[PDB]
């Protein structure tokens, strides 16, 4: 499922 | 995205609702914004006063 | 005269409310049209008009 | 939007004040007042020819929810004994709640009768009852 | 007049809410009754000057997203008339006055008179704060300027006070027609973090109360009257759930229109005419 | 369609006026009116020979909400103290609001009692009662 | 079906009458009656010997949505002022409205009182009670 | 979270006592008061002068469901006979529930009347009535 | 004050169901109506020191997976407000005033008095526990300790005490703005066996009764009143169904805020001004 | 679960009995109870100084489902004519259901009023009223 309601940085 | 822009989101920076990576158009009611005029850090929108 | 009343003995006083209290002290005890109060700070400045006698 | 060419008194517009301090938890004022309007009749017709006022009267009454303090007794407005003696007149204001300006003065209100209900699922309620005087109001 | 209750509350909320979220004090006073580390976590996050989160409010059926982080949803509800006047004359006038108005002036002389201007023509005066003017004072009212006698009262030669007063539209007669409306709207803070919703429920109620002794509700909007909600997931499908805790505002306000009157008389007049039969 | 053959007056189609000016905001009117009607009746039968008319009395009583400017008392009508003494009497006309035209007159009004009611989830209430020398109407 | 054999009067079924003319939005109407039945006592028994019929008395009320004409007022039936020392007795008639044929008659009708409300959400009432001489039926 | 500054009593918070026991079950006490408040009038005005307090009168009415042991008749303060003549008085405390402090006393009841219903889908309930020589708290 | 009645009911309830279930007379005198066998199970599993399961208790939509063998479920609620006041004015102060507090004390001997010591600064004494004093004791109270006169009392030199008091914020005048409302809570005790939901229902019964005497609850949160739903399975499709019997409490209970007044007046003052016409 | 240390009557637990009948299809029995209680009064206070018993009164009152047999009337209790002449008193007991214990009786009941009512919907309904000279427990 996509992650649109709670939206976090890419891991770098 | 949209936000209207005011005194407390110029001094503190638009905290956008996307990661976003790039941006491919910004614009505003005076038209486009160029790039001098704006940054990004830290996904915080800065927009030139 | 004097009637007064000092040390924190009431809350969120105004104006309206000193000029009635004064009538109510004089009603029970000169015309309403007649005084005048002030307030400013923690002072309420009361001001009494009053005639004296001309010569005719 | 807010208007003054029409407005009308409520609940929330208007603080009652006794002695210069505002009377928490009141739930209601009722003034009442009556001239003693008395009709002049005569023979010769069956019309009343005047009105005359004869005997002025009127009560306030109060109710009140009572608080553990400063009720009506620990305020020492009410009496539950002889003191009742001892109480000089006090005078009820209905005061504007914006403007802070007298709506209408009670004057010389000496109470009639007084009662406090204890009941097991309600909030306890004061209610008490002045003959005054007069009342007046300044503008 | 006629009256937009949702607009109302959107221009009071915002800048109010504004004001408590810059005032650190303001919420360690709302939030003393929840558990310490959500009000310190609320704290840290949305509040003080230095706040990285934001609150937001704006009405429903945006087509933009929103920041479900924390938003209070305006959602106009319904209403009913209450009350009629007979006639339905809700007032009558004999000058057309505008809204109500508060604002600071300082006194001046001017040819040993004091004056206080006002910025718009006082259609009438309700207070001058903190004075109440004798007869010999002479108090006088001309178009925007307020107008007091200085003889006596040299010492008040730059007093400061605050002048509540209406606005004049135009010199006419007419009837306020209209009637009451008792009427709904809701308002629910919106966020996937419920410790998050719980906090703007209580904020929320700490604004409205405060709200209650305003000019705008006071003069309008009577008798507010509060009504709260489960706290519920509004929308259940996402990565994750978003909470919001439901509260129903209703307000008892009067629908009317000002009818002018053209109609004027400034004489009768009398005759006798004799009937010869 | 609008049909003059039936009609019925109701709260919207009258107004009340006082001194040509109407009053706002009111709630009711209640007019009462008596004639003191008295049987005869002799010995020789139960049954009444005659009525007599012997008393004409009635009362105008109005209940409005309490405004905050042009209140009975603002607008001098109501007395609420010893000021009563010196109030003239005063005509009240219930008039028809798409004609402008008299309905019914109460000639004489003097007040009988005045009460106000501060509540808490209510508007403020003002009601009043005149005693009337006579009624009329014209047509 | 149409059956005689049970049949009772109805709000539909029923006109009443004055001076020949059906009175329109009629509401209610109350007809009251009493003779002043008195018991006889006497030493000896606790026990009433006798019944004694002693006066008679009764009354008709009528309630009535005020119409904008042919008001009662505006039918001279009733009066607002002096001019009730001008009206003569009327005979009001309850009339069957298939057959057109009297059920009761009062006789000598004489104005007690009479009543108008103005009310906001309201078509507005008028009422009126008459004393009457006696009442009667024809059959 | 638990403050002072705002409190009202409540069925829950207050204790009923009789000679230092709790009154079990009680549903409702309803306490009532008067002084007689006179006022005085005279030749030359239609003003009251003056108030004056001229009879105390007070009453303390109890009701309680009827209990099969510790009843009113059972613990000996209600008298169903000739046995009323034999009770002294009793004093009635209202005492808070949390720091057991009087609230108020009622001095020297004496009962009036005593009533019990018994129903058929309903507790029993005992009703009394005092009155009383004088009330009064301490702090 | 603004208050939470869910997160009060969390905190309240959980150290008196700990401190229930840890002493087994009361169990047994609770759960004395329930048949022998269901006594005696719950006794063994779930009380005393040595007991190996354990009850919880925890707001409603967690994250993660509960103790579905015994959970006490707290799920905040409906509410409206009933009863208001005359300018919204619940109460007025000269000083404001904290929470009311309960403190054990002892008193000591100091230069000829006796003091109670309090952690806190006294805003309002309350009750001194089992002593009246009479005028001749002198009593005063200062900063944050009760002064008491020695002379007669020194038999008591080393009396032990219990103080009611409250708080002080600070000196400042204002009114206490709000209204009172009527909220419910719902709690469930979630169990897979169904004589373990019996039995927290029963529990939890008796908690709240005990409840009713505190503090908390005596000076806000007023008039508990228990409401009580069928049993039923709340989750039907697992290796095994979950069950609970809801029950729902309500409150009456007031929401204010402390409106500080700035105003103060100390002296008035008379003049005299002439008025020669 | 059963215990004695609360309990309260209620419309199952207890038995009505007359001459050592029970009373079937009672629907309720009210007792009233008065003492006179009169104050007394002195120059010098207003303050009661004593008060004093009087004149004790008291009356039952009992509802009932009119029975087919064994009414009011056919057990003799009541009367509907001159007979109510030779009825003697009778006691009234209301007596414990489950320990067949009297509760309390209620001596020298005598008839003051007698009700029956017919009406279309429902049972029909007798109602009595007695003054009675005591009341009493034992125990």
């Amino acid at each position: 499922k996509r992650e649109d309601v709670i939206v976090l940085q890419d891991p770098y | 995205m949209i936000y209207f822009v005011n005194k407390d989101r110029i001094k503190k920076g638009i905290p956008l609702y996307y990661d976003v990576k790039e941006i491919t158009y910004i614009a505003t009611q005076d038209g486009t914004v160029y790039e001098e005029d704006y940054e990004i850090k830290n996904n915080r929108l800065y927009l030139n006063e | 005269l004097e009637d007064q009343f000092i040390g924190t003995r009431t809350i969120n006083t105004s104006a309206s409310i000193i000029k009635d209290f004064i009538q109510s002290y004089l009603g029970r005890k000169f015309p309403a049209e007649d005084v005048q109060v002030i307030v400013e700070g923690n002072e309420a400045r009361i001001s009494m008009t009053v005639y004296p006698i001309r010569s005719f | 939007a807010s208007e003054a060419k029409q407005t009308v008194h409520t609940g929330n517009t208007v603080l009652l004040m006794i002695k210069g301090k505002p009377v928490g938890r009141a739930q209601s004022a009722s003034g009442q007042r009556e001239y003693g309007t008395t009709g002049v009749y005569e023979i010769g017709s069956i019309m009343p020819q005047e009105h005359v006022y004869l005997r002025y009267e009127g009560t306030i009454t109060v109710e009140r929810l009572r608080m553990k303090k400063e009720n009506f007794a620990d305020l020492g407005y009410a009496s539950l004994g002889e003191e009742i003696l001892k109480k000089d007149i006090i005078d009820i204001l209905v005061v504007d709640n914006l403007t802070k300006q007298v709506i209408i003065s009670y004057h010389g209100c000496s109470a009639n009768n007084y009662n406090e209900t204890w009941q097991t699922n309600e909030i306890v309620t004061e209610e008490i009852e002045f003959s005054y005087l007069t009342a007046s109001d300044k503008a | 007049a006629i009256t937009s209750v949702d607009s109302y509350l959107l221009s009071e909320i915002k800048p109010r809410l504004n004001t408590v979220l810059e005032n650190c004090y303001i919420i360690d006073e709302v939030l003393k009754d929840f558990d310490y580390q959500t009000r310190e976590s609320f704290k840290e996050a949305f509040c003080g000057k230095n706040a990285q989160h934001e609150v937001t409010v704006g009405f429903n059926f945006p087509k933009f997203k929103n920041n479900y982080e924390a938003h209070y949803l305006i959602q106009l509800g319904q209403g009913q008339e209450t009350k009629n006047s007979l006639g339905s004359i809700q007032s009558s006038y004999f000058e057309a006055t505008g809204d109500t108005l508060v604002e600071s002036s300082t006194a001046i002389r001017e040819d040993d008179k004091l004056v206080f201007t006002v910025s718009k023509p006082i259609g009438e005066l309700i207070k001058v704060e903190d004075i109440e003017f004798a007869k010999y004072d002479n108090l006088q009212v001309e178009g925007n300027k307020v107008s007091f006698k200085y003889q006596t009262n040299e010492d008040y030669e730059n007093y400061n006070a605050n002048i509540i007063f209406t606005e004049k539209k135009n010199d006419s007669k007419g009837l306020v027609k209209g009637f009451t409306v008792e009427e709904q709207v809701t308002v629910v803070g919106l966020s996937f973090n419920v410790d998050v919703a719980r906090c703007l429920d209580a904020v929320l109620k700490m604004i409205l109360i405060s709200m209650r002794d305003s000019i705008e509700e006071q003069q309008t909007f009577q008798l507010q009257n509060l009504s709260f909600g489960d706290i519920a997931p509004i929308i259940e499908d996402g990565d994750s759930m978003i909470f919001g805790r439901p509260t129903i505002i209703k307000y008892t306000s009067s629908l009317d229109l000002d009818y002018t009157i053209t109609q004027d008389i400034n004489k009768l007049t009398f005759k006798e005419r004799k009937d010869w039969k």
